[PDB]
RNA sequence: AAAUUAUUAUAUUACAGGCGUUACAUUGUUGUCUUUAGUUCGUGCUGCAAAGUUUUAGAUUAAGUUCAUAAACGAACAAAACUCCAUAUAUAUAAUUUUAAUUAUAUAUAAUUUUAUAUUAUUUAUUAAUAUAAAGAAAGGAAUUAAGACAAUCAUAAUG
C-alpha cells in the first residue's frame, strides 16, 4: 500500500529488497535480508547516520 | 469599602448618589459578605448597573412583565423592525464561518483547483487558466437492488493544456450529472501525463495498439493535415495538442475504451527520436527539417 | 533564514500521532531510569493512583482516534514510573507525570475526622426501608434503651434483638458500651436493622482499626432495598 | 423505453446547463 | 344638525344541528410490530466497465455486551456516553412551638468502582474466568432513533 501510494504521489523510496521482493517497486533498492533485526538495524543505522551528516552539513553552512 | 462622596460623585451619576449614601449608612464598614452557593442573584460578570444596555436590558418604553410605565405611556408605535438588534458587531457568525451574502458565483474549475491544491499540491492558477476540459461520455447506469433500481450518473472527461499535458478522469454520482462531471474533472487533473509529440504537432511514426477489445491504428501526418480520426480521439488530440493525425479504430468502438486506449497508446507505444538514438548509439536525422536548415 | 512548514510530531504519519508522541516521552523516562528500584510498599497496596479518565486523555491523545488499548498502554507506563521508590525518584519523572493526574486535586476533601462529643458519645444515623435510627454509643456495661423503653419491650422478636447485638458481637464488645437508640418510621424489622447499621457506624470512632472487620461482617453497608412500585 | 431514452434528453440537457 | 352610528329584542334566509353513514374516501391518533453497529455522503483505492471496497463466516458478552482488525479513512445518523431519580456525603437555610433537625429542599461531590496476590485457561500478556486480601455507603432504576410492515372509529381529534 505505502509503496503504491509513493508511486502515485511521486515520492522517491528506498527499501530493503529480499530475494522474494519485487525490486522495481522502489526507486533505490537495497538487496539484503529483511527478516533479521540485526541486518535491518545495521542498514537502517547506516542510512540514519548518512542523514545525520547531511543535517550537520546544512546546519554548519548556516553558521558560516 | 466606603468611599467619600467626592470620589463617588466623579464616577456615578447624581441621581444614584443618594442611594449610595444611604447604603453606606446602613451597611457597616465591617460587614463580612458571604457568597451564596444556591441562588445566583448577580450576573457572572461585573457591572455597576448605571447604564442601560440597548440589548441585554429591557427596551425603554416596550411592554413586558416588569415594565414600569403605565399602560397608556408606552413609546413603541412602530412594529415593522426588530426592536432590539443584536449587540456589538451585530452578528453571531461562528468563528470560522462566513456570511452567505453571495451565492452562485463559484466556478467549478476554481473549486477543483482549490481542492486539488490542498490534497496534492498542484498549482491552482495552472488548473483554472491553462487547462481545457471536454466531456467525452455522459450516461446513466443503474444497479438492481432489493429496494429497487438505483440510478447513477457516469461522466468521462478529458483535460489538457494543448501543450503536451493530457489527462483522463471518470466520475460517478447518484445525485446529479453535474456532480459526476466535477468528480471526473477532479480525477482528470490528477491523472495528467505528458505525451511525446513530434514537432509538437503529431506522433512519432505509426501506432498499432490493442486496448482490451479496441484496435487502434494511428498514423502520423504532414503539417497542415488536420485531425482525421474517430471523434473520441479528436477531442483527446485537441486537449493534448496534437494537430495532425490519421487513424482507424477496428473491432470495438466503445467510446470509453477508445479514450483510455488512446491515452495509453500515446505514452506506452511512442518513442522519441532522442530515446531511440541514445538506446542504439546512432544519430537520427529528420531529412525534412535538415532540408530547410542553414 | 529560509522557512518551511513541517509536521510538528515525529509520529505525524502514524494512526494516532498524539498518543504515540506521549508514549515515546514516557518510554524515554523508563529507559533512562531502568535501574531505579520500585516501591516495596506496592505489596502493601498503597492507595494512590489518580490518573485522568479515558475521555480526559482523549482531549490530548487524539480524540476519536484514541483506542481503549492505547489508554491501557498509557496507564501501564504512568503507573510504572509512579511506582518508582519515592526516595529515589527525580524531578523529571514527577514533572512528566504531573500532567496526567486528575485535576480534582484543585479542590479539597469533604471529610472531617469523627470524634467523641463532650460526653464521650458516638452519634451515628442508620436507615433501612422507611425506618431511621439515631443511636448514642458511650462506654458502659451493656445497657440498651430504645426510645426510652427496654429492649425486650420495644422489640418483641428475638431475631430483631439479635440483629441489634450483631455489630457488638463482631468486635466482641457487647458488655463494653451503653446504647441509647432512637428510631422512627417503618416497622420493627426496618427499625431494628436501622439501629444495627447505626451502631456499626458509631463503633468505628472508638477504634478505627476495627472498621475492616465491621465492613467484612456486612454491618457498615446501607441496605438499598425498598418497596418498588410495580412497573 | 423510459429508462434508456430519458437520459438522452437529460444528458444533452446537462450540456445545455454547461453553456448556461 | 332630525338624520347617522352603538347596543338590545323581534323578524327575514343562506343556514344551524345531526351518537346518520368506513359498503363515508383520506388524515391524524395511538397501537402492535420488526429495525435499531446500519444507511447516505465525502475522499481514497481495485476492476475496461456495470460494480466492489475486500481482513471477516473476527473475538468476546445474557445481550452492541466489550475490544480488536482490514485499501481504506472520516463525517453525518442513532445508539452509547450523557442526563435525571434513588442511595452516601458536604455546604447553605430553620431565631429546633408549622418540630418530623431521626426533618425539610436548594446546590455540589461520588462508581460504568479500585488495587495486590494465587489458581485455571488464553491470542500466555501490560490477559479473562476464579478465589484470597485490602479500600469503599455503593447495591437499583428511568427516559432515549428513524424507517418498514401491519391493527384499531379514536364514545379519545379532524377534512371531504
Ligand atoms: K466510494
Ligand atoms: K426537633
Ligand atoms: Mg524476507
Ligand atoms: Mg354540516
Ligand atoms: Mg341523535
Ligand atoms: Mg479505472
Ligand atoms: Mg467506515
Amino acid at each position: 500500500n505505502a509503496l503504491l501510494e509513493a508511486i502515485k504521489s511521486r515520492v522517491p523510496t528506498i527499501a530493503i529488497i529480499d530475494t522474494d521482493s519485487e525490486p522495481s517497486l522502489v526507486t533505490y533498492p537495497i538487496p539484503g535480508n529483511d527478516d533479521s533485526l540485526r541486518s535491518v538495524n545495521f542498514l537502517l543505522g547506516v542510512l540514519a547516520r548518512a542523514g545525520q551528516r547531511g543535517l550537520q552539513n546544512r546546519l554548519a553552512r548556516n553558521n558560516e | 469599602q466606603h468611599y467619600d462622596e467626592s470620589l463617588l460623585s466623579r464616577y456615578y451619576p447624581e441621581s444614584l448618589l443618594k442611594s449610595i449614601k444611604l447604603a453606606q449608612q446602613t451597611i457597616p464598614e465591617d460587614t463580612k459578605f458571604r457568597v451564596s452557593r444556591n441562588v445566583e442573584f448577580a450576573p457572572p460578570y461585573l457591572d455597576d448597573f448605571t447604564k442601560i444596555h440597548p440589548f441585554w436590558d429591557y427596551k425603554p418604553g416596550m411592554p413586558h412583565l416588569h415594565a414600569q410605565e403605565e399602560n397608556n405611556n408606552f413609546s413603541i408605535f412602530r412594529w415593522d423592525q426588530v426592536q432590539q438588534p443584536l449587540p456589538g458587531e451585530g452578528n453571531i457568525l461562528p468563528p470560522g464561518v462566513s456570511l452567505p451574502n453571495d451565492g452562485g458565483r463559484k466556478s467549478k474549475s476554481a473549486d477543483v483547483a482549490a481542492g486539488l491544491h490542498k490534497q496534492t499540491g498542484v498549482d491552482p492558477d495552472y488548473i483554472t487558466r491553462k487547462l481545457t476540459m471536454k466531456p467525452l461520455v455522459m450516461k446513466r447506469v443503474s444497479n438492481q437492488t432489493g429496494k429497487g433500481k438505483i440510478a447513477s450518473f457516469y461522466a468521462l472527461v478529458v483535460v489538457g493544456d494543448k501543450n503536451g499535458m493530457v489527462g483522463l478522469g471518470e466520475g460517478k454520482s447518484r445525485e446529479e450529472m453535474s456532480k459526476a462531471i466535477f468528480k471526473a474533472h477532479w480525477d482528470a487533473v490528477r491523472n495528467l501525463k505528458e505525451i511525446p509529440r513530434y514537432e509538437n504537432r503529431t506522433i512519432y511514426g505509426d501506432i498499432d495498439f490493442r486496448y482490451h477489445g479496441v484496435k487502434l491504428h494511428l498514423r502520423s501526418a504532414k503539417p497542415g493535415f488536420g485531425l482525421r480520426v474517430n471523434h473520441v480521439i479528436f477531442e483527446i488530440c485537441e486537449c493534448a495538442g496534437i494537430k495532425d493525425l490519421s487513424g482507424k479504430v477496428y473491432k470495438s468502438r466503445n467510446d470509453m475504451n477508445i479514450a483510455k486506449g488512446t491515452i495509453e497508446a500515446f505514452t506506452k507505444a511512442q518513442k522519441t527520436l532522442d530515446e531511440v538514438a541514445l538506446g542504439r548509439g546512432k544519430k537520427l536525422v529528420d531529412v525534412r527539417k535538415v532540408y530547410y536548415s542553414s | 533564514l529560509p522557512r518551511r512548514i513541517v509536521p510538528k510530531l515525529a509520529t505525524f504519519y502514524s494512526a494516532n500521532p498524539n498518543h504515540e508522541d506521549r508514549i515515546n516521552r514516557l518510554e524515554r523516562l523508563l529507559r533512562k531510569y531502568i535501574k531505579l528500584p520500585s516501591q516495596n510498599n506496592n505489596e502493601a497496596q498503597q492507595t494512590k493512583a489518580p490518573w485522568i479518565s479515558f475521555d480526559e486523555y482523549a482531549l490530548i491523545g487524539g480524540g476519536t482516534k484514541l483506542k481503549p488499548t492505547q489508554y491501557t498502554q498509557l496507564l501501564y507506563m504512568l503507573n510504572k514510573l509512579h511506582n518508582i521508590d519515592p526516595q529515589l525518584t527525580n524531578d523529571e519523572i514527577t514533572s512528566e507525570l504531573s500532567q496526567y493526574y486528575k485535576k480534582s486535586s484543585m479542590l479539597s476533601n469533604n471529610i472531617k475526622i469523627k470524634t467523641l462529643d463532650e460526653f464521650g458519645r458516638s452519634i451515628a444515623v442508620g436507615k433501612r426501608k422507611s425506618s431511621t435510627a439515631k443511636v448514642f454509643v458511650v462506654r458502659g456495661t451493656g445497657e440498651i434503651l430504645v426510645n426510652g423503653r427496654q429492649l425486650n419491650d420495644y422489640f418483641l422478636k428475638m431475631k430483631d434483638r439479635e440483629s441489634i447485638m450483631y455489630p457488638l458481637q463482631v468486635i466482641e464488645s457487647v458488655g463494653k458500651y451503653n446504647i441509647f437508640a432512637t428510631t422512627s418510621g417503618g416497622g420493627p424489622t426496618g427499625q431494628a436493622e436501622s439501629i444495627m447499621h447505626a451502631i456499626a457506624k458509631a463503633l468505628v470512632v472508638f477504634n478505627p482499626l476495627l472498621k475492616s472487620r465491621l465492613h467484612k461482617a456486612g454491618v457498615l453497608t446501607r441496605d438499598y432495598r425498598h418497596v418498588e412500585r410495580k412497573k | 423505453q423510459k429508462a434508456r431514452k430519458a437520459m438522452e434528453s437529460y444528458n444533452e440537457l446537462e450540456d445545455s446547463l454547461q453553456f448556461d
